[PDB]
């Protein structure tokens, strides 16, 4: 699911216009970090709910139902934490613009999309 | 591990305040600049010879 | 602070993790002076990209304790005992997996290695002490009495102009669980669309 | 047109001198909180820090 964060990093820096540099690299590293974060925070609940004596398909539904609120909590907290770098202009604002758009575009697509998807990758029945 | 602290909250508050004012006095003793030593080291020899 | 106050809807509890935010970045200033790293714009850049990653392990534990105090009528002194025994394997996990995205970038050489430093150390020190400040003190100061038992108005209507927020929210969770049920129903186009979006990526 | 300057063992007395009022206050404050962590109290620490 780290492509499902870096696709939004790519499209955000393309529609913003800022190019690939060292800031884009550290932005894609931190966006795969947060993608791993908000995926494992529900897949561990799915794992323990399955291995406490349930099946794989109902445990994922119960885990995502119980854990949708802290995911969107962390996501909106992060996006309001890193929006003032993207909106600011002034001294040294070019580096802030280079570091902000990539992480906002990575995070919103790691949040709004992967919540459907890490259950589908968890309930792969070859993982038996 | 926890369970040693929910019954003993003053210990936790003291740990919080001591890391706070362990960093808060240490900010006043290190310098501030725009960027670190990003440039490579370079040595220049130089002579002048009039005419 | 105010967006997580909008989430938590309680002024006596929302400052519980936002007093966890000044105790850590100052603590990262305890690390840099221990390592000779001077204050530059990249350290502040790391902290402002890390405050969103920072309070997450505290908001999940206050969310778990308010969930176990809303669903069950237990006092917070034992609700914290029930909560931290069952979510101990996640708040350390997100910190240990978020440190590892920045540990191998610090060992690289070149002029980009020193610019990868101050983006590594100021995050891994924060997440190394965000996990301990999540496990050592915020269950204690949420467990004393700072979450009083509030029943009757459990947020089903909640009054005021903010009262329809959770009313829309649980409807979105119902749409979300119906959507993920329809997702796990078919699952046939939902792998080829993954292949075409990585091919576009 | 003639200035004065300090050298030798007195030269440091021209820079930031005795910080003894600072170190006394911070060193009493850290032990006041440390034995407060020992006691799980705040006013009982006063009775032994005075």
């Amino acid at each position: 699911v780290v492509p499902l964060g870096v696709i939004g990093a790519l499209l955000a820096t393309s529609m913003r216009g800022l190019s690939n540099d060292v800031f884009f690299q550290v932005g894609l590293l931190t966006t795969i970090g947060l993608s791993a974060k908000n995926a494992i925070l529900i897949v561990e609940f799915a794992k323990e709910l399955h291995e406490q004596g349930k099946g794989i398909v109902e445990a994922a539904i119960e885990a995502c139902r119980m854990r949708l609120r802290p995911i969107v909590m962390t996501s909106l907290a992060f996006i309001l934490g890193v929006v003032p770098l993207a909106i600011s202009t002034g001294a040294g604002s070019g580096s802030q613009h280079a570091i902000g758009t990539g992480v906002i575009g990575g995070m919103v697509t790691a949040t709004v999309l992967a919540i459907f998807w890490v259950p589908l990758f968890y309930v792969a029945v070859s993982t038996l | 591990m926890s369970k040693f602290f929910i019954d003993r909250p003053i210990f936790a508050w003291v740990i919080a305040l001591v890391i706070m004012l362990a960093g808060g006095l240490s900010i006043l003793s290190l310098p501030v600049n725009q960027y670190p030593a990003i440039a490579p080291p370079a040595i220049a020899v130089q002579v002048s010879y009039p005419g | 602070f105010l967006v997580m106050y909008l989430f938590l809807q309680n002024f006596r509890a929302t400052l519980i993790p936002t007093i966890a935010v000044p105790v850590v970045l100052l603590g990262t200033f305890g690390v840099l002076a221990a390592f000779g790293f001077s204050i530059n714009t990249l350290t502040m850049f790391g902290m402002v990209l890390a405050i969103g990653l920072l309070v997450d392990d505290a908001i999940v534990v206050v969310e778990n304790v308010e969930r176990v105090m809303a669903e069950e009528g237990l006092s917070p002194r034992e609700a914290a005992r029930k909560s931290m025994g069952q979510i101990q394997g996640a708040l350390v996990g997100i910190a240990m997996v978020l440190s590892a995205v920045f540990l191998p970038m610090a060992f690289f050489g070149g002029s980009t290695g020193v610019i990868y430093r101050q983006f590594s150390i100021t995050i891994v020190s924060a997440m190394a002490l965000s996990v301990i400040v999540a496990l050592i003190l915020t269950p204690a100061l949420c467990a004393t009495m700072l979450k009083p038992i509030e029943k009757g108005d459990h947020g089903e209507h909640k009054g005021g102009f903010f009262g329809w927020f959770n009313r829309m929210f649980l409807s979105t969770t119902h749409g979300y669980e119906r959507g993920v049920a329809s997702i796990l129903k078919h699952r046939a186009p939902y792998l080829l669309i993954y292949v075409v979006i990585v091919a576009g990526m | 047109g003639v200035g004065y300057s300090w050298t030798g063992l007195s030269y440091e007395e021209r820079l930031s001198g005795s910080q003894a009022p600072a170190l006394y206050a911070l060193s009493l404050l850290v032990v006041f909180l440390c034995l407060a962590a020992l006691y799980e109290s705040w006013s009982i620490p006063f009775s032994v820090m005075l």
